[PDB]
């Protein structure tokens, strides 16, 4: 199988506002956070909420995803009414454009 | 006699909670202290607790906070390892002499 070019990632206004806020707070350094949403179907993934990962010396890496922090945040957000799963991650790229 | 049970239980509980919370805070600080430690000098110290740091990259930045060290144990001219990008002081550095100076002896 394969994915199509028509795949649309839906970013809610709250998610974009939170991501921009975290990015503008992070500068000059790079911050990161986990995206909460749903893979509703194959031709689109929807993100509804996003939460910030506390800054770490590792930077933006696998080790920056604090396991205990992520588990606690997911557990506490599930009680509130957001039982979403982690659809991905975001990280700010100060100065240089959006690439990997 | 009530002070035995009540106070000993409460104080040991606070001791343990504060102890593992201190270990968590210290671990967070240690992991956050990214080792590169761009070497810089404190050109002056001024009250708001704030420092003006000239990095080894020949540029001076003002620091809204001192960082992870104590402002009292600092003065103009000391060598401090600031962050690469945040430029915040992470630890003080012992007096470092250039190789030419050591060869001068």
């Amino acid at each position: 199988p394969a994915v199509d070019t028509a795949e649309q990632v839906y970013i809610s206004s709250l998610a974009l506002l939170k991501m921009l806020k975290h990015g503008r707070a992070g500068v000059p350094m790079e911050v990161m956070g986990l995206m909460l949403g749903e893979f509703v179907d194959d031709y689109t993934v929807r993100v509804i909420d996003v939460f910030a990962m506390p800054q770490s010396g590792t930077g933006v890496s696998v080790e920056a995803v604090d396991p205990v922090f992520q588990a606690k945040m997911l557990d506490m957000l599930k009680q509130t009414g957001r039982p979403e799963m982690v659809v991905g991650w975001y990280h700010s790229h100060p100065g240089f454009g959006c690439w990997l | 006699i009530k002070i035995m049970k009540s106070e000993v239980l409460r104080v040991t509980h606070e001791l343990q909670a504060m102890k593992d919370k201190i270990k968590e805070n210290s671990e967070k600080i240690k992991v956050n202290k990214t080792l590169p430690y761009l070497v810089s000098n404190v050109i002056e110290l001024l009250d708001v607790k704030c420092a003006v740091i000239k990095t080894s990259t020949r540029q001076t930045y003002f620091l809204p906070v001192i960082g992870l060290v104590d402002a009292e144990k600092l003065k103009p001219g000391d060598l401090v390892g600031v962050n690469k990008d945040s430029y915040l002081i992470l630890e003080t550095l012992p007096t470092e002499y250039d190789s030419r100076v050591k060869a001068m002896e």
